[PDB]
RNA sequence: AGCGGCCGCCACCA
RNA sequence: AGUUCGGCCAUCCUACGGCGGAAACUCCUUAACUCGUUCCGAAUUAAGAAGAGAAGCGCCGUCAGGCCCCGCCAGUACUGCGAUCGGAGACGUCGUGGGAACACGGGGUGCCGAACC
RNA sequence: ACCCCCCCCUCCGGCCCCGCCGCCCGCGCCCCAGCCCCGUGCCCCCUGCCCGAGGCGGCCCCCGCCCGGGAGGACCACCC
RNA sequence: CCUGCUACACCGGACCGCAGGCGUCCCACGGCGGGCUCAGCGAGGACCCUCCCGCGGAGCAGAAGGGCACAAGCCCGCCCGACCCGCGCCCCCCGUGCCGGCGCGGGCCGCGAAAGCGGGGCCUACCGAUCCUUCGCCGCCCCGGCCGCGGGCGCGGAGGUGGCAGAAAAGUUACCACAGGGAUAACUGGCUUGUGGCCGCCGAGCGCCCGCAGCGACGCGGCUUUUUGAUCCUUCGAUGUCGGCUCUUCCUACCGUCCGCGCGCACCGGCGCGGAAGCGUCGGAUUGUUCACCCGUUCAAGGGAUCGUGAGCUGGGUUUAGACCGUCGUGAGACGGUUAGUUUUACCCUACUGGCCCCGGGGCCAGAGCACGGCGGGCCAGUACGGAGGAACGCCCGCCGCG
RNA sequence: CGCGAGGGCCGCACCCGGCGCUGGCGCGACGUGAUUUCUGCCCAGUGCCAGACCGUCACCGUGAAGCGAUCCGCCGAAGCCCUGGUAAACGGCGGGAGUAAUGACUCUCUUAAGGUAGCCAAAUGCCUCGUCGGGCAAUUUCCGACGGCAUGAAUGGACCAACGAGGAUCCCACUGUCCCGAGCCGCGCCUCCGCGAGCCUCCAGCCUCGGGAACGGGCGAGGGCCGGCCAGCGGGGCAAG
RNA sequence: GCCCGCCGCGGUGCUGACGCGCAGAUCGCUCGUCGGAGCCGGGCAUGGGGGCGAAAGACUCAUCGAACCGCCUGGUAGCUGGUUGCCUCCGAAAUGUCUCCCAGGACAGCCGCCGCCCGCAGUUGCGGCCCGUAGAGCGCUGGCCGGCGGCCGCCCCCCAAACUCCGAAGGGCCGCGCCGCCCCGCCCUGGCCUGGGCGGGGCGGGCGAAUGCGGGCGGCGCGUGGGCCCCUCCUGGUAAGCAGGACGGGCGAGGCGGGACGAUCCGGACGCCGGGCCAGGGUGCGCCGCCGGGGCCGGAACGGCGUCGGCCGCGGCCGGCCCGGAAAAUGGAGCGCGCCGGAGCCCCGGACCCGCGCCCGGCCGCCGCGCGCGGCGGGUAGGAGGCCGCAGA
């Protein structure tokens, strides 16, 4: 029911979303964004893990659905559901067209018709995001393995300075909640107001 | 293109500036114009009356005619191969005094300036595409030693 | 069959053989389009002007 | 456009 | 300092607290006449001087929102010209020119012109 | 290793030996090692430019059919 | 004809490119002056009313984009610039026409205290030559004169050409044509590889247990040109266009036989992998068939060579002219089935197969050619192995195919 | 189906002709195609026909007006219109829902009428090599049944003894069709004496790969090769016509 | 209008012979019919859009879905073929608009020739105005994952050809010599003793970026109106040696060397010679020309305790060059032979080989010239000048 995945691999045209100019798209095979436990506080996941994209391509929104379930399922094993929250960071915003052979026309009026969608990614983008706690640290690079035999072309795991999705280092970060100047949102930090009322 | 109207292609070009909507400021007709001064063309994208074609947006003319409430404007137009001078009539709220040659004005009055003065040689008046620089002695008593940096990723 | 619809390759080249040429020096004085009460005042003007009238 | 009472019959150089 | 008429149209706007008034502007008092309100003297038109700094207006304030300037962001993003440079490609590199934005941190918060008291 | 190469087997330019019975041409020999390489890292360098035996290596030349039969056969050829 | 995008910041820029619109509607839905402020949130009020804040989040005939707040929107008053006479420029563009717009000189008017504004409906689309006909001014001519009818002419509108720079126009040919075209289809080949076919990588799972003996979802990466498409480069003064028969040679992506390893391999029999293209892969029933489907045997892989092979054949199919049926057509005729329908020429050149251009007897060998596979029986042995069943190295004896 | 002669059908430039030396048991125009057994429903459409003068529909003629040209009225043949008839004229001849696995049954929308008697995967059935049965070791063919892409009644339906250089399937007999080929005869071919042409021809005539108007005898690179001829042969010369 | 069968009359099958024939339809065997709607001979009748037809569009003297003969007629063709001596000087287009236009034309462009007349630029610099693209972003019109705190507020992942508050590179248009100061004359516009326009005088001045270089106007006329490729930038399509657009360049219409081989790639653009220098590519032998020095030893995902080199702490990540992943049909191609501490790959340095391309010298022709000499030369379609040869007056 697919073509091989080859045969829409790179950015050749001009993204086109579904608007009131674009209609009757199916709907994509990813629909869930943020797994694992996303509702734990910033406090908690001091580690993060990423895999950086390689290329400059398109990524299939059935791949997409193959590569988060597979790096979630190997976590919940080796760790247990609560010890990390996966977060997939693209998403399938361009629509691919076919052209369909069956009288047959050929290269006349050969407009397609939409197809799927598919998520296009840059150089060095992140794909997958992990923050986990000490327990989960050993296997999460087990999981982003899985993860990246699902993907076409080349891909790096690398290890972040960041604490968690927050934007600090971790001793950037330990410094500013060891002195009070830093602010507390619900899994994010922020800094010091400093700006605006005073209080009232 | 496939449809070639008046107003084709105008969707931003004759659009207003940002936070610059409403009526003209009074400048547009207190302003004296004689014949034979040089004059732009921007058009008010709120006037509709006497508004010249996209073409004419953004060049410069000379005025040939003062009319009661237009003006005319004299436009050299590449036409394939060859120039041709068009001429137009265009209301007030689409055309400004321009400054093309008000550079040229000023050195002028300062020429013979410069000359009434004398200082008592006669100074160079001729513009001078600049010149290399001439010999000049610079300290190193403070000097910074710099150097190329290591890779970071 | 098809053949080509448009193209404008080789149509600069062309323009620029023999140069641009540019308007006669008399089309910048054209009296055309002026205001006839302007035109009319010019040449009663200049009737009655001793130095300038041409009359018999 | 023409007679008759939407119907008939008949007309026809930008 | 004030009023009438203007230029440029927020460094002048919006919100909330204040402080002022000799003169000036305002609020204010009146329904005979003038003229007026899909009904209404609210508005507006006419006629006036008992009372006011409560408003509008002028001034001051605020880790105020906006607006305005500078620095940083950054020789980074991108890009003109040249290459028998690399790579299966997608893309990147070097030589020679041009060069941002967002964000971020500090500063600021109408002036010019005619006539009259 | 049913594969591949050689033998056996089919064709076969050329060549050699033997039967019958002359010409011409050239002048130069250790071997074996390269992480023993046994004392090296040379000689030759005039094919006429003044060279021109014997031995040792080359070269040339040398051999009918017709006719009739057949185990052979289009014609020829082949075997007698 | 028109809007936005394609289009890469002057202008310009293609496609049977993308999302759409137009052949109308309005004496007010028009002109002018004055007054007014919209959409709405919030908060109130017997079962629409009020205040407050309100950059337009409303409205402006109909596409889209742009424009507009004491207004270009709404309401009221008075009106007909939705006029007459004469010129010029802009867009498209050859700087020709047409639609549409704009700027002026002179008449006559509307509204307003006045300055002003007004040649429709805010701007970008909403439309039409020559000849003829018809009507409206103010005049001139009817040529030998004059008068009355009538006819013609100079200016301007209307009647229409949408295939919109504007002929007056139905089919069929299987009875056939002519000039040409590889500028252009039906068949080989070429580029491509979606589709077909073949091969990897990962490891959710299955497999009593046990992801990898054998398997392997969701995904991802390739190769091939034995399918079918896509395209139109070569061929239309012609490359004979399906299959079968006959005959030869080649590829390996290997089905049986050969040699090694692995097993969820006790034996027997199966299955998976590597090397390997020498030999083998057959006889028939129905179909033109390639394909398919059954019966039988020593149990039976897949392909290429101009979809190998028509001056090699055959001519069943398809594929002229006769004829029949069904559906369709007013008709001549058209298209799923059916039957009858001429297969021409080598003596040239090369290739190939043999043969020749007279030269003793016996030999040697450079080059070239090439050929022993497969299936059984007896003994081992009813033994090893394990109850039922049931092998092997070796030797010897036959058969089949080929030579 | 038309016509009783003063007619009908046809010829023909004109005058004049054929059927006709004829007369309804005749002449002319069409369809179907011996026999046997049959030939159903529809006149709304198209075609044809006869009976009525409603509307329309010519010139001529006639009235009113005008200087006259002319303008407007009235009059009104056939035809059409209107009223009927006609299918062995052309042609046409059904949907949905339930109801004892079927549906006698019922309600329903509908036509000018809704295909009757019969026949059938037919020389007419797309699906399709239909299903079942016969026959064979084995049958996309054949025969017999069953019931409709798109069977069907002088568009003639069904059946038929005799007849056919007509299209099919099977059996006995027969055989070189074949397994699988072998031997022989005459005449050509072949050699010789005599005689003696046609077609065709840029120039030439050995291969492999590359590139190239994408399949070369010649061009780039490699591998072969004295030269001259015969009997045969059909791979190539994109052989000839 | 019965059956077997001879002559006769016909023509079934062999898809036999022949098929440069015996023959522009024949021959062999086999076959239909043979008392009848049967076969044969002579005379006579019907004539071309007509005849005649047991009906095949058959036959009408080898001619028939309209005979033959002469003339109209050398019928018309936007279509195919051909179109005849030399040298010299110049030199294109395959595009816009309209067209019963789409294999054709007219008008414009491009080019030639003939002229005639008295500052300039396909460039940089300096100055003034214009644009909404790449990037960036989520305020606007839309789209989109979640977390905190009381429908609402703060954070937050990810987006747009028909979103934009910001905004390049890059382009585009205009200007760069005559100015000042007082007066005087003429006539629509103003309350006026106002303005504005066109002219006259008297005065002081004065050549005000770089670089190169002579310029402008007309007449008559032809060929062309199928293009294609490269580099960058794009649109449809899985893709294409596919189809459609853009600035600049090329082939067309460009010789020579090199890329083994190719219309377009790398150099270089051309009269006839002699000498020198050398671009691009290369330098074991074919085949003109090489040495020295430092290292190493077609194709995807994905694998490698091959070898050499790094970075971060036995381990983890990498780089260079190699190995596996890597299957086609006649025998065959890193050009061949061959090489492999090279005759291979990367880098450094000194040479060498040769395109009349550049330099110097001579000669030819053309265009110029202080008349001393100087610069130049390709060419399809097309245009112009000077001549060679033929027959006759
Ligand atoms: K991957
Ligand atoms: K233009
Ligand atoms: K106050
Ligand atoms: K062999
Ligand atoms: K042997
Ligand atoms: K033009
Ligand atoms: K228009
Ligand atoms: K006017
Ligand atoms: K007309
Ligand atoms: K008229
Ligand atoms: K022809
Ligand atoms: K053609
Ligand atoms: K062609
Ligand atoms: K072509
Ligand atoms: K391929
Ligand atoms: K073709
Ligand atoms: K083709
Ligand atoms: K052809
Ligand atoms: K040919
Ligand atoms: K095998
Ligand atoms: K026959
Ligand atoms: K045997
Ligand atoms: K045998
Ligand atoms: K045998
Ligand atoms: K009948
Ligand atoms: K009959
Ligand atoms: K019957
Ligand atoms: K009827
Ligand atoms: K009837
Ligand atoms: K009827
Ligand atoms: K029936
Ligand atoms: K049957
Ligand atoms: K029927
Ligand atoms: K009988
Ligand atoms: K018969
Ligand atoms: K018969
Ligand atoms: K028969
Ligand atoms: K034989
Ligand atoms: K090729
Ligand atoms: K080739
Ligand atoms: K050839
Ligand atoms: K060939
Ligand atoms: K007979
Ligand atoms: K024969
Ligand atoms: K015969
Ligand atoms: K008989
Ligand atoms: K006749
Ligand atoms: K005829
Ligand atoms: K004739
Ligand atoms: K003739
Ligand atoms: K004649
Ligand atoms: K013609
Ligand atoms: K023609
Ligand atoms: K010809
Ligand atoms: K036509
Ligand atoms: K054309
Ligand atoms: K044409
Ligand atoms: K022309
Ligand atoms: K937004
Ligand atoms: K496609
Ligand atoms: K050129
Ligand atoms: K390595
Ligand atoms: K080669
Ligand atoms: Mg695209
Ligand atoms: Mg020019
Ligand atoms: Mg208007
Ligand atoms: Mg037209
Ligand atoms: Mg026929
Ligand atoms: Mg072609
Ligand atoms: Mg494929
Ligand atoms: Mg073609
Ligand atoms: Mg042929
Ligand atoms: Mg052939
Ligand atoms: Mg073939
Ligand atoms: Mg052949
Ligand atoms: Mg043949
Ligand atoms: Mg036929
Ligand atoms: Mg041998
Ligand atoms: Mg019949
Ligand atoms: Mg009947
Ligand atoms: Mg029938
Ligand atoms: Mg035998
Ligand atoms: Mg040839
Ligand atoms: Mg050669
Ligand atoms: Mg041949
Ligand atoms: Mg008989
Ligand atoms: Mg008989
Ligand atoms: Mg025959
Ligand atoms: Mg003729
Ligand atoms: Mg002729
Ligand atoms: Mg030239
Ligand atoms: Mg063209
Ligand atoms: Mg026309
Ligand atoms: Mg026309
Ligand atoms: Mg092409
Ligand atoms: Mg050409
Ligand atoms: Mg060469
Ligand atoms: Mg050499
Ligand atoms: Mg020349």
């Amino acid at each position: 029911g697919r073509r091989p995945a080859r045969c829409y691999r790179y950015q050749k045209n001009k993204p086109y979303p579904k608007s009131r100019f674009c209609r009757g798209v199916p709907d994509p095979k990813i629909r869930y964004f943020d797994l694992g436990n996303r509702r734990a506080k910033v406090n908690d996941f001091p580690y993060c893990f990423h895999l950086l994209s390689g290329e400059k391509e398109q990524v299939s929104s059935e791949a997409l659905e193959a590569c988060r379930i597979a790096c979630n399922k190997y976590i919940a094993k080796k760790a247990g559901k609560d010890s990390f929250h996966l977060r997939i960071r693209v998403h399938p915003f361009h629509v691919i067209r076919i052209n369909k052979m069956l009288l047959q026309t050929g290269m006349r009026g050969a407009w397609g018709k939409p197809q799927g969608t598919v998520a296009r990614v840059s150089i060095g983008q992140p794909l997958l995001s992990v923050r986990c706690r000490a327990s989960a640290k050993d296997y999460v690079k087990d999981a982003l393995r899985r993860a990246k035999f699902k993907i076409p072309g080349r891909q790096a795991i690398v290890e972040s300075r960041n604490w968690g999705f927050t934007e600090f280092t971790k001793e950037e970060y330990e410094d500013l909640r060891e002195r009070g100047e830093l602010q507390y949102d619900g899994n994010n930090a922020h800094r010091i107001s400093r700006k605006g009322p005073l209080n009232l | 293109t496939h449809s070639q109207g008046y107003r084709c292609k105008t969707r931003y070009c004759f659009a207003r500036k940002f936070r610059r909507h409403g009526m003209a400021n009074l400048t547009t007709y207190n302003r004296v114009y004689k014949l034979g001064q040089y004059v732009n063309i921007k058009v008010n994208g709120a006037y509709h009356k006497g508004m010249p074609h996209r073409y004419y947006n953004g060049r410069t003319g000379t005025i040939f005619n003062i009319g009661p409430r237009a003006l005319g404007v004299q436009i050299q137009k590449r036409v394939r191969g060859r120039i041709m001078l068009k001429r137009i009539n265009v209301r007030l709220e689409h055309v400004h005094p321009s400054d093309c040659r008000k550079n040229h004005l000023e050195r002028v009055a300062a020429n013979d300036a410069a000359r009434r003065l004398a200082g008592q040689p006669v100074p160079c008046l001729k513009r001078q595409n600049a010149l290399p620089r001439a010999a000049h002695v610079v300290s190193i008593a403070s000097a910074i030693d710099i150097t190329p940096l290591k890779y970071d990723g | 069959a098809k053949l080509k619809n448009h193209t404008s390759k080789n149509q600069n080249r062309k323009d620029h053989r023999n140069g641009i040429k540019k308007p006669k020096k008399s089309a910048y004085t054209s009296h055309k389009g002026m205001c006839p009460k302007y035109l009319r005042n010019l040449r009663r003007s200049r009737a009655n002007d001793p130095r300038q009238s041409l009359r018999p």
